């Protein structure tokens, strides 16, 4: 079980983001009541740091 | 914390007056120029019996 | 001892705060009290303690 050492790999990263339930279904629902509008595919994400 | 609770509105008195142990409310004003201060509190008791 | 606890923690006044209290900063416009978990005022309400 007891690992030996560890590689990584760095020049993609992902980012695991929290979001509270409410306030997702909240805007999915406004998304699929016409008062959202979505562009293209994935949205943009961006970062601030500490 | 927006996981667990909600939120709404009310309405509430941010100044709350008591007089002698009873809930009060004090109206504060001076009389005309032209007359005397006693004949306005017989017409503000006079008033205030209606 | 449990049931002690449970009333001391559930029955208890917490002070909230205020929207838009002191120190504000440059450009509120809202400010207003904050209502949160009171003392319980009836028979109802204090057997739903959990």
């Amino acid at each position: 079980a007891t690992a030996l050492a560890t590689v990584q790999q760095l020049d993609p990263i992902y980012v695991d983001v929290t979001q509270s339930s409410n306030d997702f279904l909240r805007l999915k629902q406004e998304l699929a009541n016409g008062t959202l509008k979505q562009e293209n595919g994935k949205a943009k994400v961006s970062l601030i740091t500490s | 914390f927006s996981a667990f609770s909600s939120s709404r509105w009310e309405y509430g008195s941010p100044r709350l007056e008591r007089y002698n142990g009873l809930p009060s409310m004090e109206i504060l004003g001076q009389a005309a120029p032209g007359k005397s201060t006693g004949e306005a509190m017989e017409l503000m008791e006079q008033l205030a019996s209606k | 001892v449990d049931v002690i606890t449970a009333i001391k923690a559930q029955n208890a006044q917490v002070a909230a705060g205020q929207l838009g209290g002191t120190p504000p900063v440059k450009g509120q416009q809202l400010n207003a009290s904050i209502i949160a978990q009171t003392r319980l005022t009836s028979t109802e309400e204090f057997g739903k303690i959990l």
